C-alpha cells in the first residue's frame, strides 16, 4: 500500500498500485553527446 | 554540439492513493514519478495502474521519495475513440462470419439485450438497430447524412428504464 | 540494526500553553489531538559520503537529528569536493 | 439544462458541436448515437388531461429522436405476477440459464465488426416502399391534424423518412448484407409502427 | 576554413536547381520584380524559395535523407548554393534562404507526438497557435563611429538560434571603446537589425484527445517569417526541432527543445480565422467567363449549391448572393454604408435550414459557425481578457470580410442579440470598457436559423407572435425566409424520390457495402466545370470547388457601378414596397432600400458586369418580393 | 480537484459518497442541499460511481454507499394531508432509489 512505503524499501523493486492524476510534458534528457574545448577544440563524447 | 548528440524523453507522473482507500478527513497522500523512454505517454491521468519500480530518494536532514519506473501494469479503463482495439484476430473473425450467418441472431440479440428485463421486445429491438447504427455518407456538395440513430423512451417510473440504459453503455463499445 | 527505547507514565503532565523555557532539553509529557500528519520520510541514518579524488564511497558515519556533517575537508584527499550522498549506501529511517 | 439542450439539439442532428467562445473558434466532431430516458411533464401521465400536455418535450427535441417508446405501466395481475417470478428467479433465485445467448463481450466484440467493415446501401425496389409509406404515414397524420384542432405532440417530418432508412441499413449491417433487402424494410416499418405513431395516435 | 564535403553538397544541390528549372525562374521573377519595383521609384519580396521535398527524392535519394535526418549538414549548404545561383543569375551590380514543401514521411508530427527521437530532423508539425510573441528587432550588426579617427568600426553577433550548427559561443560584448581607448557613438539606423518573434503551437483541438491537457511546442520565427500568423490560426510549421542549452547538464530538467522556423502555413480550417484561397489558373478563368456568358447563370449557381437539399430554390438564390455580396461605400467625408446581404431563416422543424447553414460554413471562403446559447455576446464581437488587458476577437470580429452562420438564433439570449446589433448594422464594434477605449473592425455577413416561437409556424397568428423577435433585429436582417412543413402528397413524394436518391450514392471507388471514411479537408491557404451526379433527375450543374474558384473570382475582380435604369427600378419598387401594405412578414425601412440596391450589386456580380442593370434590379425586386410578400409571379 | 497553496499540486478529493465507498454516509440537512451535491447524490444512487471529468482526469470512481439522510419537511412541519411529495422539496426520482 501506499501508505506502507517503508525506509526499508529504498533502492529496492516495489510492486505498489494507485490512480495517474497528472503527467507532466515530455522532457528530453542526454544519452550520448558530443563536447568541445573552446580551447583544445578536443572533441569528446560522453555517455549517460 | 547539439547537432550531433542523441536524446531520450522523460515523462513525470504523480500518483494518488486510491481515494475510497483513504483515512477519512486526511488528504490523500500523492508520490511523484518518473519514467523514461518507452515507458513514457503509456498512460493518461484517471487511470488505474500498478506500477513496479525502484523506490527512491531525491534531496530537495529530511529526503523526498519518490520512484523510478520500471513496469507499467495499465489496468482495464475507460474505452474511449482512441482506446480501442481495432484489430480483430482471424479466429474471432470467423466466429463473426458464423454468427453473422446464423437465421435467428436478430432474436438472439433481442434476448441477449438486457435478458433478466422481462418484456420490452420491440424497444429491445431498436436498442440493437440503435448499437448497429445506420450509413454514415457524405454527399459530393460536403452535405453530411445522419449515420446514428437517437432513440427516446418516454414512460412511468419503474419501466427499468434506467436499467436498459446502464445496459446499453455495458454492452456498447463506447458509451 | 538498533532497538530504542520507550518510556511511559511520566509523573508531570505539561499543557502545551505552559512549557516556556525551563522544559528545554528534558523529557516532558503532553497531551492534544492530533491536526495533521506530514507522512513518511526517510531520514538519514548511517551516511556515506565520497571524495571525487576518491572513487569510492567513505566509510559509513553516524548522523544524529541535530545537523547532518557537511564535511568540506576530505579525511583521506583533502579535497573540497567531497558533497554527494550515494543512496542505497546510506541506511534511513522512517521521520513523520 | 437549456444551455446544454441548445448543444444538443445540433449533436443530434448535425453531428458535431460547435464553440466560439472568445479567443477560440472550432466545430468539434460529436458522431454519436443518444439514447434518452425520461419521465413525462407530471410523475405519472394522465390520459385524462389532452394527450399532448403529457408530453412535455417541444416539437423539435421529438424531431430528433428516431422514435419515441411510450410505456405505461400496466396493471394486469399475470404480467405483474411474471416479472416478480422473473425477478426472484433473476435475483438468486438461480433459475435461469445454450447458444441463445451472445455474452456481452463478445456481442460488443460483433458490434464493433458490424460498424467497422460493412455499411450496407438501399435496393433500388426498396425506395418505392419507403416512398410510399411515407407519404401514406404523412396523409394519416395529415387527417388526424384536420380530426384534431391541436397540432400533434409527436411530428413526422423528413427526419422519420431519414430514421425509417437508417433503421433499415441497421439490420442490413446487422445482417452483414452488403445491400438492404426488402424484409429489412418491412421490418423497419414494423419498429417505427410500433415505436412512433402509436406515440402519435396515443395523442390526439 | 574551407571543407571538402560541404562544397560537394553545394555542387550537388547547384546540379539540382540547375535540373529543376522551375526554381531558377522563380529566383529570376524574383530578381526581377525587385529590380522594377527599385525602377519605379528612380513591395519587396523575401529572398527565399519554395523546395519540394518529393522532387529533391528523385533527384538524389542520398541528399534527400540527408536534409531530412540531419539537415544542419544539409540546408546550410543548399542556402549557400542558391546564394551562388542568385549571385550569377544578378549580373546588375543578404544571404538566400530556403523553403520546403512536400511529403516528410515519419517526420510530419503534432506537438503531442514530438518525442525527442525526433530532434535535429526537419519536421513538419501542425497545429494551432496559442500565443505570439511581439516582433522585436534582433542586433547582428553594430555600426560605431570614432569622433576622433572620424573612422566607422562594426561588429557582428550571433547566436545559438540564427545558426543551424553549434559555433563556438563568443560572448557578446557592445564596443563601448576604440581599439586604441578612444570613445565611440552608436550609429542606429546603419547598424542591421532583424525581426524576431516566438510562437507557441498547441495539439489541433480536432484532433487532439478530448478530456486531456494539451501538448505545445515552441516556434523561434526570423526575419520575413515574423507575422505570418494570428493567434488562432491553424498553422503548419516546418523547420529544424532544434534543441538548445546545456540543458541542465552544466552545473546550476531537460533541454530547452524549440522548432526553428523555416516555413509557416496557414492552414484553412472549418470554421477557423484563416481564409481559403483556391488558385486561378488561365483555363479556369476562361471556363469561369464562358460559364459567365449563359444566360440562366444565375439559376445555374444557385441550384449548384445544395443539390441534396430540394426546393428551397429562392433561399439558395439568397445564399449564393450573400456569398457574393455588395460593393462597400466608404464617402470622402468618412461616413460607412454596409455592403453586406444578411439573411435570416425562420422556420418548421425538418425544413433543412441547419443544413443550407452548414453547406455556407463548408463552401464559403471564411465562415465561423456559432450556436445560439452556447456563445454568449462575449463570444460574438470581442472581449476583455483582463490579465495587461489585451483584446480577444470573438466569432464577428475574426470574421472580417466572411459570414457568420448562427444556429438556434430564437434560443439566443436577449443581451446576446443587443450586443450583435450594432455589429450587424455598423460593422464595428466597439468595447470602450475598463479603460481600454478600441473600435474593432467586423464587416461580417449573418446568416441564421430560428425555430418559430410557438416551436411550428402557426398561419392562424400574425407574423410577429410567431417570429418573437425585436422589430430593429429584424429591420437588420436583408432578407428574412419563413419556410413551412405542409402537407402535399405530390410535394411529399417528390421530396421522398430525392432523399432517398441522395442516400444511395456511391462514392466513385467505393465497395457497395464498405464504411465511407470521413476527412478532416486541412485545405492549404495560397475536375471538369460540372458535376457528373446531379441527385435531382437539362440544368447543369457546376462542380462545388468551381462554385468557390466562381465566387472568389468575382468577389476579387468586379466591382459594380450602380446606373440610371436600374435607379429607377429600384426606386419604384421601394416605393410601392413601402405605401402599400399587404401585411409583409417583415417591416419596411430604408433598410429595405439598401437591400434592394445590395442585391442589384451582388447579381451584377454573378454576371461579372461592370455595371448594374434593369435585369439586375427585377431580380432583386422580385427575390425581395417572394421573401416578404411570400409570393411570386 | 483542488489544489493546496501551501504546497501547490492537484489531489483527487472524492466526495463524501465516494470516500465512504464500503460503508454508510450520513447526510444531515438533507433538503438543504446545493445543486451540485443533489446531481452528484442522484448519481451516486442510480449507478454506484461517480464519475469525474476535471483538469485532465477522466475517470468513474465507484461509491457503493448505504445512505442513511435526514431531511426536514417543509414549512419546518410536516402537513400530514398533503403526501410526500409536497412535504419534501426532493423530487420524485431522488426519493425513489
Ligand atoms: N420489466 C422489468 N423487468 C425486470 N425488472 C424490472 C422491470 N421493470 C422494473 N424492473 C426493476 O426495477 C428497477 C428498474 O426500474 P428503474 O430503472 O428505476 O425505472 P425508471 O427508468 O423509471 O427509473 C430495477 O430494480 C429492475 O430490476
Ligand atoms: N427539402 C429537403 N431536401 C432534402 N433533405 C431535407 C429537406 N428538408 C429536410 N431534409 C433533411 O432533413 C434533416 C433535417 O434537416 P435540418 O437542417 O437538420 O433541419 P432543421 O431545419 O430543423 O434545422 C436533414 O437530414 C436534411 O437532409
Ligand atoms: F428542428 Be430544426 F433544427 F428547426
Ligand atoms: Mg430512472
Ligand atoms: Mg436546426
Ligand atoms: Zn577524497
Amino acid at each position: 500500500p501506499l501508505r506502507d512505503l517503508d525506509s526499508e524499501h529504498v533502492s529496492k523493486i516495489v510492486r505498489l498500485s494507485g490512480i495517474i492524476i497528472s503527467t507532466s510534458v515530455l522532457s528530453s534528457r542526454a544519452t550520448y553527446l558530443s563536447i568541445m574545448c573552446r580551447n583544445c577544440r578536443h572533441t569528446t563524447s560522453i555517455t549517460i | 554540439i547539439h547537432e550531433s548528440s542523441k536524446f531520450i524523453d522523460q515523462q513525470f507522473l504523480k500518483l494518488q492513493e486510491i481515494p475510497e482507500l483513504v483515512p477519512v478527513g486526511e488528504m490523500p497522500r500523492n508520490l511523484t514519478m518518473t519514467c523514461d523512454r518507452y515507458l513514457t505517454n503509456k498512460v493518461i491521468p484517471g487511470t488505474r495502474v500498478t506500477i513496479v519500480g525502484i523506490y527512491s530518494i531525491y534531496n530537495s536532514a529530511i529526503r523526498t521519495p519518490y520512484i523510478k519506473i520500471l513496469g507499467i501494469q495499465s489496468d482495464v479503463e475507460t474505452s474511449s475513440i482512441w482506446n480501442s482495439v481495432t484489430m480483430f484476430t482471424e479466429e474471432e473473425e470467423e466466429e463473426f462470419l458464423q454468427l453473422s450467418r446464423n437465421p435467428k441472431l436478430y432474436e438472439i440479440l433481442t434476448n441477449s439485450i438486457a435478458p433478466s428485463i422481462f418484456g420490452n421486445e420491440d424497444i429491445k429491438k431498436a436498442i440493437v438497430c440503435l448499437l448497429m447504427g445506420g450509413s454514415k455518407k457524405i454527399l459530393p456538395d460536403g452535405m453530411r447524412l445522419r449515420g446514428d440513430i437517437n432513440v427516446l423512451l418516454l414512460g412511468d417510473p419503474g419501466t427499468a428504464k434506467s436499467q436498459l440504459l446502464k445496459f446499453v453503455e455495458k454492452v456498447s463499445p463506447i458509451a | 540494526s538498533e532497538i530504542h527505547v520507550r518510556i511511559s507514565d511520566f509523573p508531570t503532565i505539561y499543557s502545551l500553553r505552559e512549557l516556556r523555557e525551563s522544559n528545554l532539553s528534558s523529557l516532558v509529557r503532553v497531551t492534544g489531538v492530533v491536526t495533521r500528519r506530514t507522512g513518511v520520510f526517510p531520514q538519514l541514518k548511517y551516511v556515506k559520503f565520497n571524495c571525487l579524488k576518491c572513487g569510492s564511497i567513505l566509510g559509513p558515519f553516524f548522523q544524529d537529528s541535530n545537523e547532518e556533517i557537511r564535511i568540506s575537508f576530505c579525511t583521506n584527499c583533502k579535497s573540497k569536493g567531497p558533497f554527494r550522498v550515494n543512496g542505497e549506501k546510506t541506511v534511513y529511517r522512517n521521520y513523520q | 439544462r437549456d444551455e446544454d439542450r441548445v448543444a444538443i439539439h445540433e449533436a443530434m442532428e448535425q453531428q458535431t458541436i460547435s464553440i466560439a467562445k472568445a479567443g477560440i473558434t472550432t466545430v468539434l466532431n460529436s458522431r454519436t448515437s443518444v439514447l434518452a430516458a425520461a419521465n413525462p411533464i407530471y410523475g405519472r401521465y394522465d390520459d385524462l388531461k389532452s394527450p399532448g400536455d403529457n408530453i412535455d418535450f417541444q416539437t423539435t427535441i421529438l424531431s430528433r429522436f428516431d422514435m419515441i417508446f411510450i410505456v405505461k405501466d400496466d396493471h394486469n395481475e399475470e404480467r405483474d405476477i411474471s416479472i416478480a417470478n422473473h425477478v426472484i428467479n433473476i435475483h438468486t433465485g438461480n433459475a435461469n440459464a445454450n447458444g441463445s445467448e451472445i455474452s456481452i463481450e463478445k456481442m460488443k466484440r460483433y458490434i464493433t465488426y458490424c460498424r467497422l467493415k460493412c455499411a450496407p446501401r438501399l435496393s433500388p425496389q426498396a425506395a418505392e416502399k419507403l416512398s410510399s409509406n411515407f407519404v401514406t404515414i404523412r396523409k394519416q397524420l395529415l387527417i388526424n391534424e384536420l380530426e384534431s384542432t391541436e397540432r400533434s405532440s409527436i411530428p413526422i417530418t423528413i427526419r422519420q423518412l431519414e430514421a425509417i432508412i437508417r433503421i433499415t441499413e441497421s439490420l442490413a449491417k446487422l445482417e452483414l448484407s452488403p445491400i438492404a433487402q426488402e424484409r429489412h424494410v418491412d421490418e423497419a416499418i414494423r419498429l417505427f409502427q410500433a415505436s412512433t405513431m402509436d406515440a402519435a395516435s396515443q395523442d390526439p | 576554413a574551407p571543407d571538402a564535403v560541404f562544397g560537394d553538397r553545394v555542387r550537388r544541390f547547384q546540379e539540382f536547381l540547375d535540373t529543376f528549372t522551375s526554381y531558377r525562374d522563380s529566383v529570376r521573377s524574383i530578381q526581377v520584380y525587385n529590380s522594377n519595383n527599385a525602377a519605379n521609384y528612380n513591395n519587396i519580396l523575401p529572398h527565399r524559395i519554395i523546395i519540394s521535398l518529393d522532387d529533391l527524392r528523385e533527384f538524389d535519394r542520398s541528399f534527400w535523407s540527408g536534409i531530412l535526418v540531419e539537415p544542419a549538414y544539409f540546408i546550410p549548404p543548399a542556402e549557400k548554393a542558391l546564394t551562388d545561383l542568385a549571385d550569377s543569375m544578378d549580373d546588375v551590380p543578404h544571404p538566400w534562404k530556403l523553403s520546403f514543401k512536400g511529403s516528410f514521411g515519419a517526420h510530419a508530427l503534432s506537438p503531442r507526438t514530438l518525442t525527442a527521437q525526433h530532434l535535429n530532423k526537419l519536421v513538419s508539425v501542425e497545429g494551432i497557435v496559442t500565443k505570439t510573441s511581439l516582433v522585436r528587432p534582433k542586433l547582428i550588426r553594430s555600426v560605431h563611429y570614432a569622433a576622433k579617427t572620424g573612422r566607422f568600426h562594426y561588429r557582428d553577433y550571433t547566436d545559438a538560434t540564427t545558426t543551424l550548427t553549434t559555433r563556438i559561443p563568443t560572448p557578446a560584448i557592445y564596443p563601448t571603446e576604440d581599439t586604441e581607448g578612444n570613445k565611440l557613438t552608436t550609429e542606429y539606423g546603419y547598424s542591421t537589425f532583424i525581426d524576431h518573434q516566438r510562437i507557441t503551437v498547441q495539439e489541433m483541438p480536432e484532433m487532439a484527445p478530448a478530456g486531456q491537457l494539451p501538448r505545445s511546442i515552441d516556434v523561434i520565427l526570423d526575419d520575413d517569417l515574423v507575422d505570418k500568423t494570428k493567434p488562432g490560426d491553424r498553422v503548419n510549421v516546418v523547420g529544424v526541432f532544434k534543441s538548445l542549452g546545456a540543458g541542465g547538464m552544466n552545473q546550476s530538467i531537460g533541454f530547452k527543445t524549440l522548432i526553428l522556423g523555416n516555413t509557416v502555413y496557414p492552414l484553412h480550417a472549418r470554421s477557423t480565422g484563416v481564409a481559403a484561397r483556391q488558385m486561378l489558373t488561365d483555363f479556369d478563368i476562361r471556363n469561369i467567363n464562358k460559364l459567365s456568358k449563359k444566360k440562366d447563370i444565375f439559376d445555374i449557381l444557385s441550384q449548384s449549391l445544395a443539390p441534396s437539399i430540394y426546393g428551397h430554390d429562392h433561399i439558395k438564390k439568397a445564399i449564393l448572393l450573400m456569398l457574393m455580396g455588395g460593393v462597400e461605400k466608404n464617402l470622402e467625408n468618412g461616413s460607412h454604408l454596409r455592403g453586406d446581404i444578411n439573411i435570416l431563416m425562420v422556420g418548421d422543424p425538418s425544413t433543412a435550414k441547419s443544413q443550407l447553414l452548414r453547406f455556407v460554413l463548408n463552401t464559403a471562403s471564411l465562415a465561423i459557425a456559432t450556436t445560439g446559447r452556447g456563445s454568449s455576446g462575449v463570444g460574438l464581437t470581442a472581449a476583455v481578457t483582463t490579465d495587461e488587458r489585451r483584446l480577444e476577437a470573438g466569432a464577428m470580429v475574426l470574421a472580417d470580410r466572411g459570414v457568420v452562420c448562427i444556429d438556434e438564433f430564437d434560443k439566443m439570449t436577449d443581451v446576446d442579440r443587443v450586443a450583435i446589433h450594432e455589429v450587424m448594422e455598423q460593422q464595428t464594434v466597439t468595447i470602450a470598457k475598463a479603460g481600454i477605449h478600441t473600435t474593432l473592425n467586423a464587416r461580417c455577413s449573418v446568416i441564421a436559423a430560428a425555430n418559430p416561437v410557438f416551436g411550428q409556424y402557426d398561419v392562424n397568428r400574425d407574423p410577429h407572435q410567431n417570429i418573437a423577435l425585436p422589430d430593429s433585429l429584424l429591420s437588420r436582417f436583408d432578407l428574412l425566409f419563413v419556410v413551412t412543413d405542409d402537407i402535399n402528397e405530390i410535394r411529399d413524394r417528390s421530396i421522398s424520390e430525392h432523399v432517398l436518391r441522395t442516400h444511395r450514392y456511391l462514392p466513385p471507388g467505393y465497395l457497395e457495402g464498405e464504411p465511407v471514411r470521413e476527412r478532416l479537408n486541412l485545405s492549404l491557404a495560397v475536375d471538369h466545370v460540372f458535376e457528373k451526379f446531379n441527385p435531382l433527375l437539362i440544368p447543369k450543374l457546376v462542380t462545388i470547388p468551381f462554385l468557390r474558384k466562381y465566387v472568389q473570382y468575382a468577389k476579387e475582380r468586379v466591382i459594380p457601378q450602380l446606373t440610371q435604369e436600374a435607379i429607377n427600378v429600384i426606386v419604384k419598387n421601394y416605393t410601392d414596397l413601402r405605401n402599400d401594405d399587404n401585411t409583409k412578414k417583415s417591416p419596411i425601412t430604408a433598410r429595405t432600400l439598401e437591400t434592394l440596391i445590395r442585391l442589384a450589386t451582388a447579381h451584377a456580380k454573378v454576371r461579372l458586369s461592370k455595371t448594374v442593370n434593369k435585369v439586375d434590379a427585377k431580380v432583386a425586386a422580385n427575390l425581395l418580393r417572394f421573401a416578404l410578400l411570400g409570393e411570386d409571379i | 480537484v483542488r489544489k493546496d497553496p501551501i504546497t501547490k499540486e492537484w489531489t483527487l478529493e472524492g466526495g463524501a459518497l465516494v470516500l465512504a465507498d464500503k460503508g454508510v454516509c450520513l447526510i444531515d440537512e438533507f433538503d438543504k442541499m446545493n445543486d451540485q451535491d443533489r446531481t452528484s447524490i442522484h448519481e451516486a444512487m442510480e449507478q454506484q460511481s461517480i464519475s469525474i471529468s476535471k483538469a485532465g482526469i477522466v475517470t468513474t470512481l465507484q461509491a457503493r454507499c448505504s445512505i442513511i439522510a435526514a431531511a426536514n419537511p417543509n414549512g419546518g412541519r410536516y402537513n400530514s394531508t398533503l403526501p410526500l411529495a409536497q412535504n419534501v422539496s426532493l423530487t420524485e426520482p431522488i426519493l425513489s432509489r
